[PDB]
């Protein structure tokens, strides 16, 4: 039993062990009680403002449009306190661990920057956090690794199995079965069991009401479509949850295509891959003709996730949302273009949307559409990944 | 068939409990891993808990963990152990037998098909590790129509709708995990199984003692395999150690 | 003869070669013009907040102060695009450049980071940006060489003198004195010849005026104090400005002590520094005792200037302004401090001003004072510098 | 003294252009240094324009970067400079000898101290390369108590106004780099000599024909230094030959 629906059509569930029943059912209830609680949304508003920095900024990017009938903008999450949208949920994540009477955060990470988020929010909110991440991603991960640390985190390395992410997810979860009364274990992207999906995107949504209010003011009316790469899906679903309801606005999800569909190596597991039961959730995932996960694909290690929101695979099968791939190479030319033309470095994740947006451009020039593009976070961390790239 | 209940009335009628160990199919090889059942069964196990290797099992720890690590570095795969399934009842007749999944592995090609496999082989029961009883209805209606018994855990933080809920749909035994054992045979559930550390005889009997039918070592028999890797004669010899005390304790 | 006053007491001046004053006074003109021209002011307006993400939070910092009588804020400017209080100026003086009818930027780096921003602010409104460096430091930089490079920028290495810093400078000035009048040279500090210092106060002035709105609004009264790095001078001229002539606000500057003045390896020119005149303006700056310039050290490069604008030089003489040190050893203590309980990486440039803060507060923890700290910018750059350091 | 005047005088009675060469005191060494200069003397040099190295010569050239460079690397400090002004004075008593300094070394000890050690050792002239004539007043009073002429640079960008201030604060000669030559008579400026480029005989003689009393080769000599680094008495024959001919396109 559960407060909220925990399907989006037959996307979605609470596939966890038995175990594991109490903490979400404990979760959800909270979840229920502090969106209805003022005080709980004015503290989070209050944090989002002054701490993290919004509203951010919506772009309208002329020089990158010159000479096309499509007006483009970037919703900038890029300028988000972290350097990526997923600060807003972490926070208030943290606040309901706070809520629950909790003081400890468990989180698992591996190339990602879920670990440095969890972090920083857990470092100004007084809470214990312990981030499991797989060995043999601690040993390339030395940077974030360091940020972590630094922000007070204690970082589990994890040797069992494979030493890898699904290790990692694997012990913090068991650590989460046995500590769930002390600890909330915080989810990085609107995935997994519920409440997860619904909680990520309600601490995502921000982005998406304030673009309707920005572009209302800018341009006097909704964008033809808002565009966003699609990973876990909680950059997007923040974007989309605002203009759901308003049926003219389009709303386009970008899968990381890699080296492309046909070599099978990509990351496009809602178009291109096959429902299965994974990580607490029935959803599109990328899978062996057997029954086992496998691992996406992408120059973008964020966009590495091989399943996907159940809400994404709802909203398209019942044609609300549409989504497509961009390839490596597409994201690699995006960087380039808005570095060169806006003066903005992007993240390679983002690079994939505008990546899109450039091509419903290019090949209709002639086409009157305005464009919103969510740059999900800076690029800094790419720089490298790029350089030996464009080296080579 | 009825294995399961077969099994325990004879239990039954000997005041004895029963033992029941875990061990992934085909650690650490196919024919290797035959051995091991078969040794098993020798020393004494009155039924199996057999697991197919899954790519991601949020359920299990370190122990199982490198269990299937191993498996799947034989390239052990669900056909393999269903080809391993038939072999083991071929030989064992009345042993019941139970598979511990992960919910992709039986909803991958279609959940009725993968119980009618399962009742093809001549497996007694199912527990899918990250299927709720909440989650649980396709599961135990395609388990029900294909005569398998689907098993259920009472988790230490069960409440009394779960209790109630797990009387009502389990089948063939409860996965336990003395007032829970009270309410569960007040409410009619399977037979109950204690499953938590079970590692040495002490334990077995105290399982027996406090009410319940018998024990499940969730553990304590992978780590013997883990131990002998470098000689497989010394692991089978172990393993019939072990077994034999275990089971001379639910007597 | 000017329309502004080039001195500040007896610092300042334009002490340039008398082939590089017209293009001095032009732009002096242009500056007057555009401060009067309210289409001006509403278009560096509309970039320093749809574009760079103005105005940027005042975080209090509860965790910090906590069991002390003093009560923290912290002006966000790590939050401004690009990282650092540095974008502000930069897009007004290429606005300038726009209006004297130029489409050229010059500009020479070392390890700073004012290519790269002049590089941003030149891609965003179509200016080609040529960024002088010497040999010596491009074979360091190549991060920034490569974030410059991505943005359009022509990097330019100088092989002549000493190929460092000083001979880029040199080739700058040689390449703005015979092209002034189609290219703008682009002065990243509150320094140098006049009208420089006034351009940049003038164009970095919001910070102070929007945490006098900030502070205002939320504690109802001015601060006992703000607090901001020194190294050229120009975020803590723009935190100061505003403030002036509210005497009441004590506005503090912090030179870097580096290993310590006694030491002699510090870059504290203002308070241990010696009146001379190089770079186009008499003030304080380090030199050897017959006249040759010495340079300035700091675990900070930001701060590693051998001079300070002529403007503090004056505050500090009518006592308006004082100014202190900090050293390498406190300047990473407050960076871990910040890191650890309020989860933002502060630079390690802005660290100096906040190590002071902290001195202020734990010296005398009873006294009640309401201070603002200038965090000039992000530290993520800082995260190798200080991991190698903490790991000796 | 009255180097400057008496020099000029002479060099009118003989139809005469002026030659004057630039070089930094102290490159590539204070020896080679003093040796270079006597040579530029003997080959025909009117008068002298020496450099003092300073750590960040912000106008001068790459030429001159790497001629401060040489210099520094020699261990050269202004106050060995001054010693070998001395020197040069005491064995060549009539030759202009013009500095061409950097604001900093100038006003490092006081303004006043510094054109006091020129008048001392027997400077005529003093050029600071970044003082504009906006800024000169301190310096133009200082050099005119002690019997030093400042010496301005009169830029191509040059308007009406600056024309007249140069006139006015010069003494010595006018640094130029056909109207103008023109305007700065009628304005009774300092004989100009013409400093833009002058690196071969051709040039002297187009700028006395221009009107200008003569030619300052600003880095030509300089070049020639750096050139012959390897082969001391080979610097000095090629600078002897260049200086040679550069005068003889005076006369
Ligand atoms: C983490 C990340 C993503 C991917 O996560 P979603 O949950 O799919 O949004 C995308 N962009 C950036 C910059 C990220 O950091
Ligand atoms: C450039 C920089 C400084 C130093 O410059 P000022 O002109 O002295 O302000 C200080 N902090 C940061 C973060 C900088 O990038
Ligand atoms: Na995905
Ligand atoms: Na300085």
């Amino acid at each position: 039993t559960t407060l909220l629906n925990p399907y989006f059509g037959e996307f979605g569930g609470m596939y966890v062990p038995q175990i594991l029943m109490p903490a979400l059912n404990q979760l959800e209830e909270a979840f229920v009680s502090a969106q209805k609680d003022p005080e709980f949304q004015a503290q989070f508003a209050d944090l989002l403002k002054n701490y993290a920095g919004r509203p951010t900024a919506l772009t309208k990017c002329q020089n990158i449009t010159a000479g096309t009938r499509t007006t483009l903008y970037l919703k900038r999450e890029d300028l988000l306190h972290g350097g990526a949208h997923k600060t807003n949920q972490v926070l208030g994540q943290a606040l309901l661990a706070k809520r629950m009477g909790k003081s400890e955060i468990i989180a698992e990470v591996g190339a990602g920057n879920h670990g440095v988020a969890s972090a920083l929010a857990s470092a100004l909110l007084g809470l214990k956090c312990r981030i499991y991440m797989g060995a043999k991603d601690v040993e390339r991960q030395s940077p974030n690794v360091f940020r972590m640390r630094l922000m007070g985190a204690e970082v589990i390395p994890v040797h069992s199995g494979s030493a890898t992410l699904k290790d990692a997810c694997n012990e913090a979860l068991r650590d989460w079965s046995g500590s769930y009364e002390t600890a909330h274990y915080m989810l990085g992207t609107a995935a997994g069991p519920h409440p997860y999906p619904t909680i990520v995107r309600e601490f995502q949504r921000m982005i998406g009401e304030e673009t309707k209010a920005q572009i209302l003011d800018k341009e006097g009316r909704l964008p033809d479509a808002v565009i966003a790469c699609v990973g876990g899906g909680s950059n997007a679903i923040g974007m989309f949850a605002d203009f759901i309801n308003d049926t003219s606005v389009g709303l386009i999800g970008v899968e990381p295509g890699g080296h492309g569909i046909e070599t099978g190596e990509h990351g496009a597991p809602l178009k291109h891959g096959r429902v299965g039961i994974y990580f607490g959730m029935k959803a599109p995932m990328m899978q062996t003709a057997d029954g086992q996960i496998e691992e996406s694909y992408s120059i973008s290690a964020g966009l590495d996730f091989p399943s996907v929101g159940p809400q994404h695979a709802y909203l398209n099968s019942i044609g609300r949302a549409d989504y497509v791939s961009i390839t490596d190479d597409e994201a690699l030319e995006a960087f380039k273009t808005l570095c060169r033309h806006e003066g903005i470095i992007p993240a390679l994740e983002s690079s994939h949307a505008l990546a899109h947006a450039l091509k419903m451009m290019r090949e209709q020039p002639e086409k009157e559409q305005l464009l919103v593009v969510n740059l999900s976070g800076r690029g800094d961390k790419d720089i490298f990944t790029v350089h030996d790239i464009l080296k080579a | 068939m009825e294995r399961y209940e077969n099994l325990f009335a004879q239990l039954n009628d000997r005041r004895e409990g029963a033992f029941v160990p875990f061990v992934t199919l085909g650690d650490p090889g196919i024919e290797q891993s035959l051995k091991i059942i078969d040794t098993l069964i020798d020393a004494g196990a009155d039924a199996l808990e057999l697991g197919v290797p899954f790519s991601d099992p949020l359920a299990d720890g370190p122990t199982i963990q490198n269990a299937n690590l191993r498996a799947f570095a034989a390239g052990v795969t669900p056909a393999q152990c269903f080809e391993m399934l038939a072999i083991i009842r071929e030989k064992h007749p009345t042993i019941p037998i139970g598979l511990l999944m992960y919910a992709n592995l039986v909803f991958n090609n279609g959940i009725d098909a993968f119980y009618a496999r399962c009742e093809q082989v001549g497996v007694d029961s199912v527990l899918v590790a990250d299927v709720p009883v909440e989650e649980s209805a396709p599961f135990r209606q395609a388990a029900l129509r294909h005569n398998i018994a689907p098993i259920f855990i009472c988790p230490p933080n069960a409440d009394d709708d779960l209790l109630r809920q797990v009387a009502s749909y389990g089948r063939g035994y409860t996965y336990l995990l003395h007032h829970l054992i009270e309410k569960l045979k007040e409410y009619h559930a399977a037979p109950a199984l204690q499953g938590f550390g079970i590692s040495s005889p002490e334990q077995v009997s105290a399982a027996v003692r406090a009410g319940a039918a018998g024990a499940i070592s969730g553990s304590a028999i992978v780590k013997i395999i883990e131990k002998n890797l470098a000689s497989p004669k010394q692991m089978l010899a172990e393993l019939r150690s072990f077994v034999s005390a275990m089971k001379a304790a639910s007597r």
